[PDB]
């Protein structure tokens, strides 16, 4: 169940659900696995959002264990499209490829809460079939991963070497590390 | 209009 | 969930569910496999947005790893009938059917986001039976591999030699790649 | 998920479903298998337009591999019975019971889109339990086969020696040949 | 999905399900399997219907394969008990219990379409246990053949004798034999 | 099946859901296992109750075994960062992440119903692989444990090395042991 | 399916589901298992209902075969902590958990219908794991059992020794038998 | 109209 | 604004 | 379970499974369906036998539905292949692949019991892939049933014309038809 | 069940199972598909009959589907070891694997009967996990792709680009076919 | 079924299975998976030869995937403590466990088949459970890492670094390679 | 399969199984989970070689994960109870019950290979019913985990409090800390 | 002996 909300406006009252309602204030969600259903959703929300107001940065709200590349890349393609700074903010954990949405971010603004994680690894894959067939997607996946190497190199600021090391295996960033890094920029300790 | 082809003020 | 959006008109306000309000800007979503229950719903907004209004451009965006053939040529004929120019844009990826579909688009108006990814093959299919019925199946598979080779290559502008080559095993096309093969006509990197 | 769209009219705006939009400009989608349910669904949309206006005419639009075929020859006889001229017109594939339908058309105003196709075969059936079972329900599939090779000539044009030959197995028509075979009467390749 | 139409009336525009309008015009459904739910919907109508105008007809479509007796039987009381007369239509199919609430319908007033096929046999049943019970039970499934062949006697004319020796086995009715068995009164080819 | 409330306003009636209807008073329901989906909603309402008041404080009423740390970090850190005090209260048990998120809960406005039950715990977790990956998984949920009885010791008064000690294993405390462990403040026994 | 109500009011008809018409008179249903979630919803019930008026009985129907504790304690709690005084009534059946929210309500207000039966038994539970986990919820568990028969034996009346006796095993007590153990108060035979 | 059959402006 | 970044009176 | 058997020999008693005595006296079983390990079994006997003896005609009683081909083919090349006289014997059926060993035994001695039936149809197959491995495979089996119905008329005598018309589907032939078609040469119907 | 024969010597008489009877004789069976059990049991069979006797041919008797390479190269490089020449015959098939095994017999002894039929293709394979993890087995089957054809050269006398153009996909050869292919040497039609 | 050999000798002839005729002659088989129970088998072969003649070198010969380590280390501490020298042998391949048993084997007396394939990874492992147990079973994996790269080092000859470089990942080795890796000594390419 | 031996005597040749030819020289193995029947033929075993040699050694080869406690506890009581010194090596592993039973060997006649491992921890349990029931059976298998503590701290020499600390978890020993902890007396390096 | 490592005469 989703609880509905009421807005008060001139005109009268409104409801909506807590979802639509955050969306009216130019906040995303990104939850769960990414997959090409929910992505495809998001990205219907970013380019809604920057008809509306071109002006007003957008916020991506990122508590995803990862999921499909595919289907994060239309995602991040979106960002960089869009004219509005898209905002990314770390709740809980982001994982594989939501930590890529999160660090793709505009710069300066990329947080991580005080107590979330990023993990960060080399793209997951698999075929079965003729050895010709196996070339084939082993050099795709192979090229996917030095692309996914170098975005994250243009983000965080480090070397194209740096990112190849710490990605052959999974490698878990608390909030501290990942400014460090930088992967994110800040820490949203408490309000002021 | 609200896609990526239609432009945006 | 779908979250609700709302817009504002002169004779009151509005609540849109977030693909049904793209719809109002002659926007559709070919998202996941293509199947004959989702083709059939595209078919009925293309038909839809064309006596709305038959001179204004519809964009198809298209994020799918293909599936039926027989449910994409529906959508395929669809968009060759109708008057408006079908403008297609990759997000993501779109395979076999997905890409029979993007470079279905109007020509000059078929782009790829800067880091999607384009694949092709040959029709996939099976058949158990007599020997006299897999004669059949088998002559059939191959006419439609023989019409889908020649629309690819009435398309992208290639020899139906060359499409025939390439089509023989999976190929991966990057987005730049798709517009130097005829796939795509050009990219959207950023908003100008 | 179903697209809403809005209607302008003098008394006010009005929200539809896509598929309840083009049910008031009398249209009607055969799509999937053909059971029942979704037979006795068109059937209550083509009493319906009789209804609400019997001197114009309704279109069927068919993608279907077809079913079961009681729940067909209740669309069939409705067509029929029906003042109204109903119009078929063939989207992707229309498969032994959509083939059907698609020729029961009224003659003039049977149409298929360019790259669709059209597959016949004889009845599918069987039976188990004792032998004097088996003669009945044996004896009854060939009657039923036989009815509807009789109803495949009489729309087709064709002989009843031909349609026998032809569907002692399965037989695929593209577009053109079902405009030669009798089957449809012409081909939607553009709008003018 | 079941499609939405508008009704226009004198005090404004309404909207209704595709089923709802036709019931509002006295037309009954009965499709699929006869079950205790569905059949408790069918009463639920005709008891509705008798109420709002007890002498304006009511039209029940049938379309099914039979399924449980004691559910149809309580179709059957009821179409005896209301006062209004019930004209039952075969469409597609009328099979064993399907058959039966089609030849219970008002005399003179029961119609097959004309490539319709009803079917008769005898009550199926089963039990499992102690001897005593399985008198019990077979005792009982030889009652409910008894009165169902008395009935069927009664609205088809036919003796009670005739009814026993076709109703051992399954027999398939055509259109026209139902008549000339009684057990529907005439076929609607055309509108006139 | 959830239960609708009518609120009575000045302008006029007002149809909620029951845990909507809570919603506007400042309330909020962690109920069952904690996943990433449900806390996600969690955090969009503690988000919208501070923005629609910041000075006014927001309740919290747990009854959950507990579920995935990440999803409950997130409910965490918004806690802390949001300027209302969010009060906490037990109702009938609140287990391992929801004995983190009570205990959490603003200083002084910590409750306990009389005969509610906490229980505490270390991580629980696994993986299946390479040594080497582990040792990695390994090293990263003991760093998990670690800061998860540092926050433990911070909010309950305790020091760390009494944490670790009464969480090695299963622990479970009533309603006034929680009082004298600094995991509540007081037990809402009656209403005065 | 729920059927719909119609309340007449001065300002208008109002349309309601039949649980929440009889929740607007006070008047809650506990039904079936007694689960995290259907608990946590009546405990918002009681809640909305003290703050609507806190000087009008609350009734709390019961049928149900128990469940878990720790969501019964829920509901206990609550009902001692609200003003209002708490009338339950046993319908059916009110076995293990049931019959302690039974007899927990408001003294000389609990009921009992003629033919209804209540169930009471100690509590049931599991565990698998090592010998010192094993002793952990093995003391937690009789600590709960000593707890839920210190209960019964207040609001019953009975001596604890004589509760520790009856609740060994399962033991079933018809309606009378409830108001001579001091489990209920009477019975609603018939309504005077 | 809107199908196919149907004519558009 | 609803959301961490905008800011609440 | 096999019995065992006892033969009287000059040097002493021999104990015997039934299966290897009548091996022994040159009889082979070919029973169930036709496969690799079964039939390389036959194979071996065969071989032994013409080692053994290679003027002693050996007897291959054949009750089989028939099976895979390649299997089968293995035991049709060797019965060719050695010297002795392999004749046929059906017993109970001989399916496709077991009436293509039953046909190809010694001319003159092969038989059907006088209750036996043959039946005879053309291969079955299936591939599933691209349609260029479905075009090999097509070709594959086409070859494969034009090879079959080659040796079907070598050795019944027929004509290519007449077994290709006849194997276009399942064909009963009773035991006296078998031997009017060439497939056998007489009738075991008492022993002289 | 697998027949027992006796073998008539000087010392008495021997009882055998048919198998092992023909392994007196220096043959060996290859069955059914190629696992490392069974591979590792021929290559004791082929070990035992060279120290048995160095000189004399050993026979291997080929039907089979293919299966693992790993095991069929320890057959494989047994055969080139030892000292007797391996001679290979194929009955049925000898598909993949089996069809390695075939042509790596000894030169000028290696057959085919008259209705089998060999397969050749490329290796099949597949795996799943990390991107570098898919590099390290995609280059390790191509590589055991090169050297199974660089064998399959050096022993049918063929060109290693001919080979490759002919295990692209699946080649199914005659017996006629393999003889002029390199790949056997001549067939037993009949014995002489 | 395995087949069954003679062997003559002095007193009398003597029936053997192949797997025991070839362990009179001191060799012994490790196929498969390493089990318990297959390595259990492989430990009572090597004590009972080495008691048998404790002069005469073992063979062991391996075509294994691997498996357990405490399975392999049996086999391993008993190939050591034990007099004669234990020669290995690589047909087909000799994976994880496998391969340490190859290089275990006596120093010049280690041998692959020309086409033989060896691997070499770290181990696999996993556990679930609480973190202070997943730091116990992580801590002991990667002892046994230590201890199995210790050992591999000493018996290859190479450095300690540079077998963890190499087990880091998986690493496929040809039968040349192996040689100059140290992990066998030569190739039995033919006899001599 | 379980190879076949011969052993040499005076009277003539003996055919043995390997699991037997060893038993003959007083060997025993241990292998695999302990369970009844397993045990119940150790037992069988241990009381043979008693009676058949009171004054020799006996020695239990142990390569076991371990299992139920009841089943070893009746092979320890043997060991204790029979006049010979029963040996015990470990092979492999020794895990919880498997190393009770390595530590209940006769003292400075028990062993560890070189590379074995040995596990202990406290016993594994569980239950589900009454509470009362649960504080059965929680008893019980805290009296047995007394019990193996006490047994254990009497064969390894250690104290009572050391043994519990030590099993509280999961423990692992190499060969030498088992020496160091009194589990095992010494290790089987090399032969002299 | 039989095995590889054996000679056979």
């Amino acid at each position: 169940l989703v609880p509905m909300v009421i807005e008060q406006t001139s005109r009268g009252e409104r409801s909506f659900d807590i979802y639509s309602r955050l969306l009216k204030e130019r906040v995303i969600f990104l939850t769960g696995q990414v997959e090409d259903h929910m992505a495809n959703l998001i990205v219907a929300q970013m380019l809604f959002l920057e008809a509306e107001n071109p002006e007003k940065d957008i916020y991506l709200y990122i508590n995803s264990p990862g999921g499909v590349i595919t289907a994060g890349m239309s995602i991040y393609d979106t960002m960089q499209f869009i004219k509005p700074d898209v905002s990314t903010i770390c709740m809980g954990q982001a994982a594989s490829m939501g930590a890529f949405l999160l660090t793709a971010g505009a710069k300066g603004k990329r947080f991580c809460l005080p107590n979330s994680r990023v993990m960060i690894h080399q793209p997951l894959g698999g075929y079965q079939g003729q050895a010709t067939d196996i070339e084939i997607h082993a050099r795709e996946i192979l090229k996917v991963k030095g692309r996914m190497n170098e975005l994250m190199a243009l983000h965080t600021g480090q070397s194209l070497e740096q990112i190849e090391r710490d990605t052959e295996r999974d490698r878990f960033l608390s909030a501290p590390e990942a400014v460090e890094y930088g992967l994110v920029d800040s820490i949203l300790t408490h309000r002021n | 209009g609200i896609g990526f082809g239609a432009t945006v003020k």
